């Protein structure tokens, strides 16, 4: 039991890592995307409003 | 050269007319245009008014002249507006004759002050048993209907007008209420279902409904909240109560947008003006309970706003947030769960609270709100399957049972006593030892039972309004003998 | 009577009237062109001096050139002889068959249906496409909405739809190809010249097609749409008869007024869009309805830009619909087609009253275990799908097996798929989602249930893998 | 001298003057009113014209319509005659009891106090409420802040905090509504005559009310905050007495401002507010401050647009403030009232030389099992709570339990919570967190720390969760 | 010239990205109101203008076609994004480079599950 | 005048980002062109032509010195903000606090990682 | 820093100098005045620099942080100028030192702003990928000889999108 136990768990465990790692990824680029748009955004509101005087 | 009573049309575009002369003219006036549109003076500029336009721009044209009302802007008013579907000039659009009521009134009124008040007090019974329960409404309270699309916020406002029928048919003046249904960016085909819904219940008889849909011109979709709210304005100054209905603000401050942009003020955050926080607090605060010595009377408000992925904490829905008297927040994740109605129960809140609630309901559902909230963290927070001790196993238990209670279809709006007895069972520990899945059949057999033998039981509630320790052992001794009847 | 044109930039044109000035929303016709250039007056700017927007490009246009008062709107031809024909926004014929010899014209803006000429009957529509007909059904006469990012299938839909009820449907029909592929026009008219719906030797077609495509600039983008329309119109008020309209896509409707809206000159609202995105997708969508008089039964293709249902295109288009089928490119890349979200589609018919309380247990028991699965996708996206519970792993099992026979060969996607379409009845779709959440089918595969008709050939192709 | 209106838009209106043009800040009276409409110069635009923001609502103006210049700013009644009674941005009875019985006038605008008139006292104010006590307590003579997002609990904090601490109270009080809710105004107004803190017989008063609020425009709005604050600088100054000025919501003033800044013709700053945002807030709360004439101790309630701290408004606001009571959604969510955030409010005199080094150690140890706890609850909430060490389950359940410590059922909050309200004083605070982290309760379960004022109730209502 | 002579021409646009950047910077030059990552209302209409151009005409008309091969240089697999999603859906489908395979040594990198043709199996050989 | 004249000097703006805020006021109703945030073009000239005065002089001129310590205030963290990324690439290390090591008990609450001195061994003793 | 990145710099010059014949440029874009005197004493010190004889391998061209927008915009370009006269006029495979890259964009995206053109995505001027292009496509080979280039890569936020 114990020795697919450690073999068992080692192989899912593995898994979580690469699971995570493409996470991470993931999560990361959703993360420049967001930043890049809040200051683009931001930037729009203060170009409309002083082009409008 | 007398353009002071009158003006040409310098340009017209976007719904914009800039009219010149008119020297005379007052701000927020109603004005009317050669072809017959009127027009509301928001702008008076040193070489111009900028007017916007109550309809389409193409019957205005350069060279048009343009005449005082001499008058603000002014809506029709009185109880002849009940059971007609109108426009936000509460001009009728129903298919029958016109709206004869002789009475009159200003639509941009500012609410009343401080003295003209009293505290919140009179229930306000939505007859859902979340809301009721939870987070109760009181006569001349505001509260908020918010979520994303197809949440279900339109069919808490539709119960809690149909609720109000079994109130109505009775002689007693301080127990009617008398509703308002402002659609603003509809389609006509949704306000119609709507209003058929209404008919088929008999709800249409004691309930307005303005109308400025999708095709109306931005103005009136602006300018119906504060329409409508002048017609509840006159049930709350006359010592009858009334509620009202904005559905929705978001569509609302799309429309303000849209005329402030097109009058060149600079717009402040997300391309909305700067005051778009003072348009939805002026309609809300007109929303109040008058004291004894402005009649008793009371105008109870029902805003919806729109959310974008579940979102409380975005400008808008915040916006809303700050000015109502807390809010009934609904989530798609527990919409399709199964919890209808799919109420947050953390993030809803009521801030008038047990004084809103009649004393029989304080009883049951008196720490029933926040005792949800920490079910939902400590159900979150043990997912995983370890062992836990006998108190923490006994909140999962209870909390899971009192959330299946809450569960209520729609078009059938539960009266304040009948909410009573079925909240007793499981707040009192009934239905703890039985199977989650079994615990909305075990609602519909005890309902349907006290409904029948117990009247006299539930009938008392209604009478007194509060659970005697007679009425506390007749209870006892039904759900006991109830209950071994369900787990054979 | 004449104008003379002050200044020109892209679709916006400024023409400046000596003596009569012409009002907003007529076309007027530019002087001296090979093709005809209609340009649609949208304001009046002062000293005798219109605004307008072009329906065809501005090129080649200097300025003092004359321009002509038409003395009202773009008037179309509409009636039994715009069948089987292909006309521009300005309703000219594209088709190379001469002219539409119609007895009526009839101008493309006409104000929409008032409150008093509402229908409220909703009668259901069977598609034969699984998730429409379960979770978010379409109605006769109703407002359908297909939503969908950029290249999920809101195109192999539309015309899956149109293949499964159009020719069913003993009636007339309109496809208004609104800033979409030309090649596309191509394939739906010969197409339809080869199935019959439109007959070139005979005068029995059943639909009548218009096109303003991604090709034309944006003011005829922006209107092409309205004649659409218009079309339509004529054959639910002016014949009483029961209409089909096709659109794909509505979304260049609202960004085709983005591209105006900048050249016009005005404050911008949120993410670049023009300030009346709401009041001209409102005078557009009223139009397109069932009234007293006749009914439409209206299905738009709506782009959703980015995959984003926050933007405001897309998000102001759900207010103005009956039935909402959501595409997912998520769902799509896991190899389910259509690529229907099951969580994210409604309908106002999805009624126990109306659909029968068999219907909407089942619906609403569907989306209950999918709505569970999705919850737990954080944990079973980091360990998997081992390390839940025995309860949890059995609601996870049903519902791939669910999510799996949500999906459906097409008769239109056959090349891609490489199955036989199938068009599964009522009866089976309800019967078939009913016996999975029950669990008669545990111990049966999930592949088994992907790319089947009814569920009977979900037991078939379950017994050929063993 | 007498001026012309010549433009109104909104709030915003031009005045143009042949002769003696009026200076920034003078409150001009517009004629042909029936009610007193009072506009407020704020530039000076050129070719002998001004800009003003109005004080009420702008509807009925007409152009060319004549306007006074009153040769000074908006000057208001001040001295013990306001107590008891309500007042509004200009100066009026909102309250229908005659006129303010009063021949002394201030300006509400007026420069700050210097750097040699500042005092250095900071000794502790004893709230009453465990997790403001024990973790970010409240000095007298010192600015507080109460920050939230919208529905957390910010009004429901700075009534308890007049309950508590206004009542039992010498001196005098100021409460200025700015900008929130008019049915909160008639509470505070009769739940104040109820308890006997206003009389309208004798003159006997504490509080003296000023209110200016949401169904206002926004020149109400935008200088209300300076009215009330300037009845509160008369009781410093010229009194020398211990002064309560409680502001709701201090925001408003600062957004009030930001509808206006566009008609202004200003570029807007950053998240579509006025460049002039912190200059603004500057002159303002340099004012709302205890000086060597005078100690006022003030609690400002503060809003947070769309809860993100970070925004403009509430991020200027925080080096205002001696104190910050910072309020969360995430933890009103989960029923924890006061839903104060525990890692986030702070204190000036959070010291181990000013309130001890028992108190200080324990607040301390609270915020780091707390802190820790925030770490591991998203990594326990995957990978199970069977993964952590002994070590770390035993500081899970501390933490959980600690948590619910920190709540606390106000009195105040009667109608929400359904428990009775108690005040917990500060020894009993910190000997009840003592315990606690040292493990004296392990035994005892989770819930029986929920909302209970005092240790004692804990161990009393562990044993009735038993049956 | 070639498609509308009755021969056939192809096209290869590398990369409309950077065209995207040069019309983006034209555009903000001019104070034209930009919206998603900057660009205008009219950055779609860039490219399916130019795309529409690429046709096959029937024998009436000669016979002739112009095929179009338009390049476009995603950040990090983003397909989603504002003008990645402009051109997929102006073009007849795609084919999706993936970084992984050619880091492998999968070369050509073409992700198969992710590339669509949608007018292809028609032209196509039998014999293929 | 205390690195020119011989002697040593140490200096602390608190903070520059208070200062920034107050340069942008008058850059906005100066009305000069917002950029990022609203700041103006020359708010990264504004914090170099201050903190380059900082120096250490030779023996020629004196050998004295004039040492800068810099406060930035960011905002959740968010050290990629417009003024935090101007004033990090001018100065010669950072010392970054952070909030969660500050009620961790990490007091001073100095991230090790990622502060960092430039000068670094050469600005310390043989005992040290 | 302190990972042997001046002394990389210093290498490249010597060792290009030695075994091509070819001269190199240091061009400081937003130079930190107290690093633009440790290069520089630095490079004496090794022998890259030699201030008694004409053995010198670099040239040096600091455009400091104190000075304005329009002096670190264009500095590479004055560095780059001198890197044009090796290549073009005497046939050699030079070397251009450019430090920073990100200091070239943020001085250009700052110049921009003050002229009054409205940005672009994330701040950055309009003219992002013309500004850069205009100045790298003069870093190539010609026929005469080369410019190659060693470019401090400043990554902003630790996103390389
Ligand atoms: N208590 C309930 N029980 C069962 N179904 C419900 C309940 N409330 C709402 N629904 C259903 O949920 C759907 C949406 O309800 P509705 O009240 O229209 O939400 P909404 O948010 O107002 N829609 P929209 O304004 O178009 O986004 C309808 O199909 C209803 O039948
Ligand atoms: N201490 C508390 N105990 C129980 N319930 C509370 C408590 N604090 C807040 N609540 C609940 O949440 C509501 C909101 O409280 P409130 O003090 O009005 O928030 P706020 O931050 O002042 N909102 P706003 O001024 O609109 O931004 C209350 O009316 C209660 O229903
Ligand atoms: N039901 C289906 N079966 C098989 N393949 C499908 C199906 N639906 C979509 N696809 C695939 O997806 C591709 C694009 O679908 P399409 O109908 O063009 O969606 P769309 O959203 O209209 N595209 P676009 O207009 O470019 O945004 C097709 O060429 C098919 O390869
Ligand atoms: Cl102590
Ligand atoms: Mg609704
Ligand atoms: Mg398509
Ligand atoms: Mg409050
Ligand atoms: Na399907």
């Amino acid at each position: 039991s114990t020795t697919s136990e450690q073999s068992a768990r080692m192989t899912a465990m593995d898994n979580a890592s690469k699971n995570a790692s493409e996470m991470i990824d993931k999560l990361t680029l959703t993360f420049n995307r967001t930043r890049q748009a809040v200051i683009t955004k931001e930037l729009i509101e203060i170009i409309s409003g002083a082009a409008a005087l | 050269v007398d353009l002071e009573e009158t003006g040409r049309v310098l340009s017209i575009g976007d719904g914009i007319a800039r009219v010149h002369g008119l020297r005379n003219v007052q701000a927020e006036e109603m004005v009317e245009f050669s072809s017959g549109l009127k027009g509301m003076s928001l702008n008076l500029e040193p070489d111009n008014v900028g007017v916007v336009v109550f309809g389409n721009d193409k019957l205005i044209k350069e060279g048009d002249i343009v005449k005082r009302t001499g008058a603000i802007v002014d809506v029709p008013v009185g109880e002849e507006l009940l059971g007609r579907v109108v426009d936000a000039l509460g001009n009728a659009i129903d298919g029958k004759g016109p709206i004869g009521s002789k009475a009159r009134r200003r639509v941009g009124l500012k609410a009343p002050g401080i003295i003209p008040r009293i505290s919140v007090r009179e229930p306000m019974q939505t007859g859902i048993k979340a809301v009721d329960s939870l987070v109760p409404i009181g006569r001349g309270q505001r509260e908020l209907i918010i979520g994303d699309r197809q949440t279900g916020k339109t069919s808490i406002a539709i119960d809690t007008i149909i609720n109000q029928k079994r109130f109505n048919d009775g002689t007693d003046e301080k127990k009617k209420l008398y509703c308002i249904y402002v659609a603003i960016g509809q389609k006509r085909s949704t306000v119609a279902q709507l209003v058929k819904r209404l008919t088929d219940a008999d709800a249409m008889k004691y309930t307005i409904v303005v109308s400025a849909t999708a095709s109306d011109a931005a103005p009136l979709q602006y300018l119906a909240p504060y329409s409508g709210c002048s017609m509840g304005e006159y049930f709350r100054d006359n010592g009858k109560h009334a509620l009202i209905i904005y559905d929705d603000l978001s569509k609302q401050a799309v429309a303000y947008r849209q005329m402030s942009l097109l009058l060149r003020r600079p717009p402040g955050r997300e391309a909305y003006p700067g005051d778009v926080f003072y348009l939805h607090s002026r309609l809300l605060e007109r929303a109040a309970k008058m004291n004894d010595a402005f009649g008793g009377g009371s105008l109870t408000a029902l805003p919806v706003i729109e959310t974008q992925a579940g979102d409380v904490s975005a400008y808008i829905p915040t916006n809303v947030i700050s000015i109502t008297d807390g809010q009934i927040f609904l989530e798609t994740e527990l919409f399709y769960k199964g919890i209808r109605p799919a109420i947050n129960v953390g993030l809803s809140v009521s801030r008038v609270g047990s004084a809103a609630q009649t004393r029989a309901m304080k009883q049951v559902a008196g720490t029933m709100k926040l005792e949800l909230a920490q079910y939902r963290e400590v159900a979150a927070f043990a997912q995983f399957g370890s062992d836990l001790d006998a108190a923490t196993q006994q909140l999962l238990s209870r909390g899971v049972r009192l959330t299946e209670l809450l569960k209520q279809g729609q078009y059938s709006p539960m009266a304040i006593e009948e909410q009573v007895a079925v909240i007793y069972a499981g707040v009192r520990g009934y239905l703890d030892k039985l199977e989650p899945s079994k615990i909305t059949k075990f609602e519909n057999a005890f309902l349907s039972h006290v409904i029948s033998q117990h009247q006299a039981l539930l009938g008392k509630i209604r009478t007194d309004g509060k659970i005697s320790e007679e009425s506390d052992a007749k209870l006892k001794e039904i759900v006991t003998n109830f209950l071994a009847g369900f787990e054979a | 009577t004449t104008g003379r044109i002050v200044a020109v930039i892209g679709a916006v044109v400024d023409v400046q009237f000596d003596e009569g000035l012409p009002p907003i929303l007529n076309a007027l016709e530019v002087q001296g062109r090979e093709t005809r250039l209609v340009l649609e007056v949208a304001q009046h700017l002062g000293e005798s001096t219109v605004r307008t927007i072009a329906m065809d490009g501005t090129e080649g246009l200097v300025r003092g050139q004359k321009v002509l008062d038409s003395g009202a709107p773009i008037r179309i031809p509409v009636g039994p002889e715009t069948l089987g024909r292909i006309m521009n926004v300005i309703g000219e014929p594209i088709d190379e068959r001469g002219p539409i010899k119609t007895k009526q014209f009839a101008a493309i803006h006409a104000e929409a249906p008032e409150f008093v000429e509402m229908s409220v009957e909703q009668e259901i529509l069977v598609t034969g496409i699984k998730v429409v007909d379960l979770l978010a059904p379409y109605a006769k006469g109703g407002k359908i909405g297909l939503f969908g990012g950029a290249g999920v299938g809101k195109t192999v839909l539309i015309m899956e739809l149109i293949n499964n009820v159009a020719k069913a449907h003993g009636g007339y029909s309109v496809f208004a190809g609104v800033g979409e592929r030309t090649r596309e026009g191509n394939d739906l008219y010969h197409e339809m010249i080869e199935s019959g719906v439109i007959n070139l030797k005979d005068a029995t077609s059943k639909v009548a097609l218009v096109y303003g495509q991604m090709n034309e600039p944006p003011g005829a983008r922006a209107r092409v749409a309205l004649t659409g329309l218009t079309v339509a119109e004529y054959f639910r008020d002016q014949e009483g008869q029961d209409v089909l309209l096709f659109i794909d896509n509505i979304f260049r409707f609202t960004q085709a007024g983005s591209e105006v809206s900048a050249l016009l000159g005005r404050i911008p609202s949120a993410v670049g869009y023009q300030p009346t995105l709401a009041t001209d997708m409102g005078t557009m969508q009223e139009r397109i309805t069932t009234t007293k008089k006749g009914s439409i039964t209206s299905v738009q293709a709506i782009y959703v830009p980015a995959d984003d249902l926050t933007d405001p295109a897309p998000a102001t288009t759900f207010a103005h619909l009956d039935a909402t089928t959501v595409l997912s490119r998520a769902i799509a890349e896991l190899g389910i087609y259509p690529a229907v979200d099951p969580l994210d589609s409604t309908s106002r018919i999805m009624d126990p009253n109306i659909v029968g309380s068999e219907h909407y247990d089942v619906a609403r028991g569907v989306q209950k275990i999918l709505q569970d699965y999705k919850s737990l996708q954080d944990i079973i996206a980091i360990l998997g799908m081992d390390e839940l519970s025995e309860e949890d792993k059995l609601t996870v099992s049903r519902a791939r097996k669910i999510q799996r026979f949500l999906s459906q060969p097409f008769q239109v996607a056959e090349v891609f798929t490489g199955h036989l379409g199938k068009l599964v009845p009522l009866k089976e779709t309800i019967k078939g989602f009913q016996q999975i959440l029950a669990g008669e089918y545990d111990h049966l595969p999930e592949q088994a249930f992907y790319m089947v008709g009814p569920i009977e050939e979900a037991v078939a192709k379950a017994d050929k893998l063993a």
